[PDB]
């Protein structure tokens, strides 16, 4: 089968490059072409934690993060705080469809074991916070789909969706 | 089935609307045709029915002026606003019953100047009371539209 | 002798074909007819009583080894009989008893002419008291949105019956009674449905008047249409001439032949007999005595219930 | 004969049902309902079908083929149909009903037409023929109300005198005596004459207005006001599948129409305007 | 399965409600109550979707999305929802009692019809087919209410005569003083006849007249006077929320129906007469 | 939330209280008084918001809109009012 | 676990009564419940044969048997020409329901060999044979069910639908 990596979107740092592999072929999933951003991946019942952003597993349905999936591989220098398990591509709760998908993956999403320390309570973050989705299109929107700075050049339309399409829940601790 | 039953609203109304000389009557019949359509249906035919006499003070030269509008079209009203507006829907109640043929129009008019009569009127209309709400719904609905309609304030 | 076609609801019999989407940007519609085409009514029945040792691309030497002969179709409501009558693109269904006087009708004097005619197909005319337009629209849904697809709308005008009403045809069979005998049959359409009825009933079958009316479509044999066009006063005193398919066939599943045709209701003079005749030729004779088995040349007297033929 | 077998059943409206029509009637309706050559409402052979044959589909999605021999196959081969549907026919309108103490006392009670009935019965003789599951313990009792024809009926119940729907005084014959009742609810039928009937049926048939709001200031848009036309809960249609002879339709009669009991008909599905249930006059004669 | 999850709830009303006129038949109120077909109140499910989705889409505008899926899009719609509202069934209604002798004493009682819970067992055994939902708990109860019926019956306390609304005299059998409350509530419940049901409900309903006042005189305007009728505080009604898979249904059926559990309905809010609760079949058992 | 103030309230007599619910068949008081769904005395918040109203109307003459935005507008209504009103219910009655 | 079996009802012999035994209790499938008989089984696929009538396993759908349930053991006389199956209640084919059913049925059906040494043709039997509905109820009607030949039947309804609603497609051999 091929592989994908779920990298989730936050107002955050850490995350400004991460795959350390890029498509290596001509597949993905998530795509941005003239006209939004589709297949964005929603994964529920899980909170990002901004040190150390990556998913934490908490049970609540309506803690989510909604993030984008490349086709590669982790950036084998963790290797192990990764959620790793093969999917129909049916399974897989996805936004702003474009077509049928492959209908077996295997998906990479950045885990923490939830360290039960202090207890979780998380908040719904938006990404509106212009400064930052200026500067996302280059740390991961470009070096993934390099021809958000080429070919479909209309940042304001992309700029624009990644505030709107993109939100999720944080631990804000 | 009840086409015929606009028009003779339209006939009762005119009777009505000219028995009643004094503007303040007009005005006190508007609010008998919103309110009293409303309670028929509510508290049910008769229990309105009784309302409406105990209102409208029968026993006088009005309880005989209402047997002349039955035919006549120069009788007049005369009473308390109050009085006159409460026996003038009396009226539209009675004229619906002899039209129609629910009760016979000349026991109704005998009734209404025999006073040993009266009760058997009333006891005549306790056995009517589910067929009369029936049919009037109709013509009384459209006394009440006309009311709102033609009864303006100066 | 006698079958009555009892339609159970309403029916679609549509004439001008391409009923089916195929343009993207643009809704489909038919009509029906009043009256179904004798080749709607022949296959009916032909399927019925089908046997598959026959035909192999025949659709009528196939069709019309099962049938003997049938007649022209016109509509009973009540045990009353109501016929096609046709003019300039006006179809009425007028009861028997003002046929007696339209060659007198049709010779009056301008004014007089244009009054009787004009009360014929207006006042005299009941086929709106019998016949209504179920204009029924139709939509076909994509699964995938569970809304109507892109432009998959058509709209159909059925035929609606507010009275009771049924199709009248007559056979020269009897050995087919006990067949075609309270079947229910899928009579041509939209996969609707009518019921089959047969009883004896005693009319005419040769007569000889100056004027018949069209019970069913007079077939023009396409060799004699130039010199039938060119004085077409001589042949047909009121209807309407068209060139009609004659239908579909099933076991081949084509379009079958298109041939000007005398639309039924239509008033033909007695020169149309003689005259066509005497233009077809035995080369063409063989087929179109086939066209008459299935019950298209057929006529009637405006006399009485008289049922004539052409080539028969 | 190519239709060996004819299954009628009963279209029973489990919520209100819209089957729409586009805008075909006046009376003030946007969405009305579908009518047939007289007014009342019907369903179409076509809606029917396809509702039936979307559901269904979706049901079983293993005998997706035996249902595409009997019901059409929609793809672009075209294979004939095996199975046909008739139009529903209105049968009984459920009436609200005000009886002079006449009874044991009922609030609702079912209404016909002697116009209803005839087709009903029209459908009842047409597939007598072919069904030899003669269902003449039905067809008979239509017969004996319609030879009682020219006055307002009622089936079992004896009440001799009720208000139909707060409008309609109506006095009721029995049949001859008594006879038993085709819909087994212990309710009674109503079989008004059809200038009467028509009366009553229209006034059981919801006519609601229907509006969009301003979300942001909670009053109406302009032109956000429209109006449709529902066919009540209880309400009872009747229709026939008719089916021709073959190997897949033994199994769908047998395999397929034992398991519908419910199904969804017409739209405003978000409004839950479609469960109706199906009884199969097979097991209720 | 035609239905991924189905979501029975209860509507007890907070505040006297008022869902507006909607029909089109003339009426003696100005601005009448929702009717439903036997003449009962109701709250048609295009009145139930319309509040619920606005009020959704105002408490989670982070899940905007989910909500649109289930419940529809607004302005330009490409598909259709998801979820679907069902017509709320009276349930209850609460009727003030003055009861002859037992002892203990009451103010006021729920006062359900045999009509009514019928209706909602078209409800539970329609929904019980059409998805993985078997709703046996509350079958098993109304199931056993059915089999008693015409006969006036009080579900657990010991009444066995009451005065109704100040004017219906009862007599009432005990059904079996161990079957548990319907809801959580220490006011019995009483299932009338359908007919005495009737007049009693129609009493438990509050005819309203208002007035608009002319600020420069104090006095009612010109024909400034209307009447209005309200559904009682207490009232219960019963309706299903339905919805297929789409992995929005899963969502919705997990965060915002566990977070449902006030929403205004209805009209005449400025005067507070929407406020409703919301109680899931789930938890209420 | 779904409302941004939530202020109750008591409402206490200083003198006798009397809103009408208007005369009627079944009632044997002349004008009696809005009663409840379960018989005791009630104020339905119509006359509450309606008396408020009129009442700020003329207290603070110069807060007309802020009055019109929360209460509703009076001579063309092109919205909905911000505020609204629960029906008074009785909570303790002198004896 | 419960045990019944399935007596069909032909126009033929050697099913006078083959059950060969009676509720033993008081529970069963089918009924006469004074508006007819309830639950009637159907069972698709299967054949009868004239000669010792039983059913044989046709594999065409259009062929179908229809009979009874009665709560027993086969004749305890061959014992194998039975084909004993454990099913659940909503398996079986089932006409005019009228209850439910305990979801654990055994069922015995009269079982034969197909016997290929002449080929297969059933054929649709109506069994209304006016002489012979009179001698079934005879030979089962009233050996399963006394009360038939007793205080309460309705002769123009279950004398009649014995040969209206029960059909089968027979070998004619």
């Amino acid at each position: 089968s091929t592989q994908r990596e779920y990298v989730f979107i936050p107002i955050t740092n850490s995350i400004t490059i991460d795959v350390k592999i890029t498509i290596g072929g001509s597949d993905h999933i998530t795509n941005i072409d003239e006209r939004g951003i589709h297949n964005v991946l929603v994964i529920t019942g899980y909170a990002v934690d901004e040190k150390n952003g990556r998913l934490v597993p908490t049970l609540d349905p309506c803690d989510y993060v909604k993030g984008i999936l490349v086709a590669g591989t982790p950036q084998q220098a963790q290797s192990n705080d990764f959620l790793t398990l093969k999917l129909p591509a049916n399974k897989l709760y996805l936004i702003r469809k474009k077509g049928n998908i492959s209908d077996d993956l295997k998906i990479y999403i950045p885990y923490s074991s939830p360290d039960a320390r202090n207890s979780m309570k998380t908040k719904p973050v938006s990404i509106s916070d212009d400064t930052i989705v200026n500067n996302i299109i280059k740390e991961v929107f470009d070096k993934i789909y390099n021809i958000t700075q080429k070919e479909k050049v209309k940042i304001e339309k992309v700029k624009e969706d990644i505030k709107e399409l993109f939100s999720y829940y944080a631990l804000e601790q | 089935l009840y086409e015929e039953d606009y028009k003779l609203a339209l006939e009762a109304f005119k009777k009505v609307f000219n028995a009643l000389t004094h503007y303040g009557a007009k005005q006190a019949f508007r609010s008998r045709a919103r309110d009293l359509v409303e309670e028929i249906y509510n508290s049910g035919f008769i229990p309105t029915f009784f309302y409406i006499i105990s209102k409208a003070e029968l026993n006088s030269d009005s309880l005989d002026s209402l047997i002349s509008l039955f035919s006549s079209d120069n009788a007049i009203l005369r009473g308390s606003d109050e009085n006159v507006s409460y026996s003038a829907y009396l009226f539209i109640i009675l004229y619906y019953l002899i039209k129609r043929g629910i009760i016979e129009q000349k026991f109704l008019i005998q009734a209404l100047r025999c006073e040993k009569t009266r009760l058997d009127l009333i006891d005549k209309l306790y056995n009517l009371a589910p067929i009369i709400s029936a049919k009037i719904r109709t013509y009384l609905l459209a006394i009440k539209r006309l009311s709102e309609a033609l009864i303006e304030a100066r | 002798k006698r079958v009555l076609i009892k339609p159970l609801e309403p029916l679609m019999f549509r004439s001008q074909g391409e009923f089916e989407p195929l343009i993207t940007g643009s809704h489909t519609a038919a009509q029906s007819l009043i009256i179904p085409r004798p080749s709607t009514i022949a296959g009916m029945l032909g399927y019925i009583l089908f046997n598959k040792s026959s035909g192999t691309g025949d659709w009528l030497s196939d069709l019309t080894n099962l049938l003997a002969t049938i007649y022209g179709t016109f509509i009973e409501t009540n045990g009353e009989y109501l016929f096609p009558l046709r003019m300039g693109n006006h179809l009425a269904l007028v009861d028997q008893q003002h046929l007696i006087n339209l060659p007198t009708l049709l010779e009056k004097e301008y004014e007089r002419r244009e009054k009787g005619i004009y009360e014929l197909f207006y006042d005299k005319n009941k086929l709106f008291q019998i016949i209504n337009h179920q204009d029924r629209i139709g939509i076909s849904i994509d699964k995938s949105t569970r809304t109507v697809k892109e432009h998959y709308l058509y709209s159909a005008r059925y035929l609606a019956f507010k009275k009771e009403v049924n199709y009248v045809i007559f056979i020269d069979n009897d050995a087919i009674s006990d067949k075609i005998n309270g079947k229910i049959v899928n009579f041509g359409g939209e996969n609707r449905i009518a019921k089959l009825e047969v009883d004896d009933y005693k009319v005419d079958t040769s007569i000889e008047e100056e004027y018949y009316l069209a019970l069913s479509p007079i077939l023009i044999p396409d060799e004699a249409l130039d010199n039938f066009l060119d004085n077409i006063s001589d042949y047909v005193a009121m209807g309407k001439v068209d060139k009609i398919s004659l239908g579909f066939d099933i076991a081949n599943t084509k379009r079958k032949e298109m041939l000007t045709a005398i639309l039924e209701g239509s008033i033909v003079k007695r020169s149309i007999i003689d005259f066509i005749k005497n233009e077809i030729k035995n080369d063409l004779r063989y087929r179109f005595s086939k066209y008459e088995k299935i019950g298209y040349n057929t006529l009637m007297s405006l006399c009485k219930l008289a049922l004539r033929k052409i080539l028969s | 004969p190519y239709y060996a077998f004819a299954e009628p059943f009963f279209i029973h409206a489990i919520t209100h049902l819209h089957v729409g029509s586009g805008s075909s009637v006046e009376e003030e309706i946007d969405l009305p309902f579908q009518r047939d050559e007289l007014g009342y409402p019907t369903i179409y052979a076509s809606s029917l079908k396809g509702a039936i044959k979307s559901f269904l589909l979706k049901e079983f999605p293993d005998k997706r083929d035996v249902i595409y021999k009997v019901l059409g196959e929609d793809e672009n081969p075209e294979e004939a149909s095996l199975g046909t549907f008739l139009d529903a026919i209105l049968f009984a309108i459920p009436s609200r009903i005000i009886e002079i103490d006449s009874a044991k006392p009922y609030v609702w009670v079912y209404v016909t037409t002697y116009e209803l009935l005839k087709k009903v019965k029209l459908y009842l003789d047409s597939i007598s023929q072919l069904s030899n599951a003669s269902f003449s313990n039905l067809k008979n009792k239509i017969d004996t109300i319609l030879a009682k024809e020219g006055k307002n009926i009622t089936l079992d119940s004896d009440l001799k005198s009720a208000i139909l729907n707060e409008d309609f005084y109506v006095e009721l014959e029995a049949l001859n005596n008594k006879i038993p009742s085709i819909i087994n609810a212990g309710v009674p039928l109503l079989v008004l004459e059809d200038s009467i009937g028509r009366e009553v049926i229209n006034r059981s048939l919801i006519r609601v207005r229907r509006i969009r709001i301003d979300r942001d200031k909670k009053v109406v848009e302009t032109g956000g006001l429209w109006s449709e036309e529902y066919v009540p809960m209880k309400t009872i249609f009747f229709s026939v599948l008719l089916g021709k002879e073959s190997k897949e339709s033994a199994i769908f009669a047998s395999c397929i129409l034992r398991n519908l009991r419910y199904v969804i008909l017409g739209g405003k599905e978000t409004i839950g305007k479609g469960i109706v249930e199906l009884r199969w006059v097979k097991d209720v004669i």
